[PDB]
RNA sequence: GUGGGAGAGGGUGGUGGAAUUCCCGGAGUAGCGGUGAAAUGCGCAGAUACCGGGAGGAACGCCGAUGGCGAAGGCAGCCACCUGGUCCACCCGUGACGCUGAGGCGCGAAAGCGUGGGGAGCAAACCGGAUUAGAUACCCGGGUAGUCCACGCCCUAAACGAUGCGCGCUAGGUCUCUGGGUCUCCUGGGGGCCGAAGCUAACGCGUUAAGCGCGCCGCCUGGGGAGUACGGCCGCAAGGC
RNA sequence: CUUUCU
């Protein structure tokens, strides 16, 4: 209930789950979806299938605010990233563009043991 | 392949020590503020090595980018 | 002495008076430290690759000096004091190493 | 550092004859010069151990040249020492 | 000596952006996270995902190498000052001034110790979840010392090329870093590979020798007991020799 | 995932 149309679609994909946050032309989120948003509770959450149902929901919910034109901003490689992008490309929303914006440090903090053994 | 034609080739003689020719320097960065590898920059050990310091100076001066977003994907 | 290059970037929002003022202190400051100007370039405004102090543009200055090396570091402590001066960078001068020439 | 002046100013000041660029008096002279600047630099930067080695090296090279001197001509020696200001 | 060169060699100061954490503001709801599955955990005092602002600590992406520098330990954002080593050309100066080096003095990763400071992330110990027959572990969630800085102590290591230093002599080929030249190659220094002669138990080494010789130092003398006992020296202690 | 002994 605002009417936006033109806006941004943020896809935050990770190997543990995918979450889509649709927002306005300058940041403030309108509606968000995720693996949890929809049924899927644990492992199933990550799956590229959910990455779809999530994108769609995000858009559907976003269609209510009267969305249309959207700019997709992917963040992080993970189980079903490209899938979210495709979902949006369908749905209804017109995908103006897509852009990898995943963050990478210029070597700042020591990662958890989990992600070490690099160099 | 990576043979999209060297960057040194498509370019006339220029001072590599000059950290303000944003026009020319801009040339050695990819679709991001990343300094191109020798096998693209077409430079040489010594050259390449100086370029890299020249490009860093710029960035600090704000003339050149540290990193860009990737369009497409 | 030695030959250096002083790069100075300040607030792109300076009216003829404010701007011409900062240069007053710079010109002054240089002297006060032994900086002997050999020449200058004033490119002025340029679209920065990224924002500097929220501002997306910058006003550039370029002075090539000859001064007591043992005071180059102090000369720039001074230069950075100013609030409109958001970036100062001194550099030892060097032969323009060519390439592809 | 040591300007070319700073340097040559010493070389002439010790050279055994016009053109003497590397006699023993000269060499001991230039070394005493570097050793002083360096030991001066280390008065501060005590943690700069790396540069310290270079000192030990010069200090060696020096007494080793003096040793040879005081052996060949005991006179030029006492001359050189009192002059440069070595021993103490 | 004169003239040049490359370099993450070292020390002090300054400074740049990426990211993480925290705090403030907005917009926004019901989950986020995490695994092999999960759970602990965090979330309606509104978390996660998104935007803007701030603070702080630590490290320094691409360049970056199969690269470089140092005697080793080791050293990489940028800038300036201070400073060590080292290479090439000219062959100008001294005139054997050389080599090695018991002891000595100094240096010496990490962990560790003492006083003070700092503390974002990571994380011995520890507190929990899970897995398991059990789990004092691996996996997951927290987390203290510590990791950071200063000053002082510690002195060890697969401190490795597991290969002491110096010099002379003995096919080449190829790639590379750096200097000089008459610069499609010659010549000097350095890093790699293949390989003559030769060496080796074999593996392999081979002008960067592990080949042929000379000089000086350190060291070995079956495995275990044992780097232990004892004694002495050093150390605040742990411990070291 | 772990997944002992002979
Ligand atoms: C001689 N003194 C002891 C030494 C022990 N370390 C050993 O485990 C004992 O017993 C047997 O030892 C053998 C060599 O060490 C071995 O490996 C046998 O496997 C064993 O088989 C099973 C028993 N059912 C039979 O002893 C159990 O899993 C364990 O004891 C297991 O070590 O016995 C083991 C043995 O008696
Ligand atoms: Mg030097
Ligand atoms: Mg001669
Ligand atoms: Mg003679
Ligand atoms: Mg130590
Ligand atoms: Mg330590
Ligand atoms: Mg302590
Ligand atoms: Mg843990
Ligand atoms: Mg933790
Ligand atoms: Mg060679
Ligand atoms: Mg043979
Ligand atoms: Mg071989
Ligand atoms: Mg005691």
């Amino acid at each position: 209930k605002r009417q936006v149309a033109s806006g941004r679609a943020y896809i935050h994909a990770s190997y543990n789950n995918t979450i889509v946050t649709i927002t306005d032309p300058d940041g403030n989120p309108i509606t968000w979806s995720s693996g949890g948003v929809i049924g899927y509770k644990g492992s199933r959450k990550g799956t590229p299938y959910a990455a779809q149902l999530a994108a769609l929901d995000a858009a559907k919910k976003a269609m209510a605010y009267g969305m249309q034109s959207v700019d997709v901003i992917v963040r992080g490689t993970g189980a079903g990233r490209e899938q979210a992008i495709r979902a949006l490309q369908a749905s209804g929303l017109q995908v103006k563009s897509i852009v990898d914006d995943t963050p990478v440090p210029h070597n700042g903090c020591r990662p958890k043991k989990k992600f070490r053994k690099a160099s | 392949p990576s043979r999209k034609a060297k960057v040194k080739a498509t370019l006339g003689e220029f001072d590599l020590r000059d950290y303000r020719n944003v026009e020319v320097l801009k040339r050695f960065l990819s679709e991001t503020g990343k300094i191109l590898p020798r096998r693209r920059t077409g430079l040489s050990g010594k050259e390449q090595r100086i370029l890299a310091k020249t490009i860093k100076r710029a960035r600090i001066l704000g003339l050149l980018p540290f990193t860009e977003k990737l369009v497409r994907k | 002495m030695r030959r250096y290059e002083v790069n100075i970037v300040l607030n792109p929002n300076l009216d003829q008076s404010q701007l011409a003022l900062e240069k007053e202190i710079i010109q002054r400051a240089l002297e006060n430290y032994g900086a002997r100007v050999e020449k200058v370039e004033e490119l002025g405004l340029r679209r920065l690759a990224y924002p500097i102090a929220k501002d997306p543009q910058g006003y550039f200055l370029w002075y090539q000096v000859e001064m007591p090396e043992d005071r180059v570091n102090d000369l720039a402590r001074e230069l950075r004091i100013r609030d409109n001066v958001r970036r100062v960078m001194v550099v030892k001068s060097q032969e323009p190493f060519l390439a592809n020439a | 550092p040591i300007t070319k002046e700073e340097k040559q100013k010493v070389i002439q000041e010790f050279a055994r004859f016009p053109g003497d660029t590397g006699s023993t008096e000269v060499q001991v002279a230039l070394l005493t010069l570097r050793i002083n600047r360096l030991s001066e630099h280390l008065k501060v930067h005590k943690k700069d151990h790396h540069s310290h080695r270079g000192l030990l090296m010069m200090v060696g090279q020096r007494r080793r040249l003096l040793r040879y001197l005081q052996r060949e001509d005991p006179e030029r020696y006492r001359a050189l020492i009192e002059k440069l200001g070595i021993r103490g």
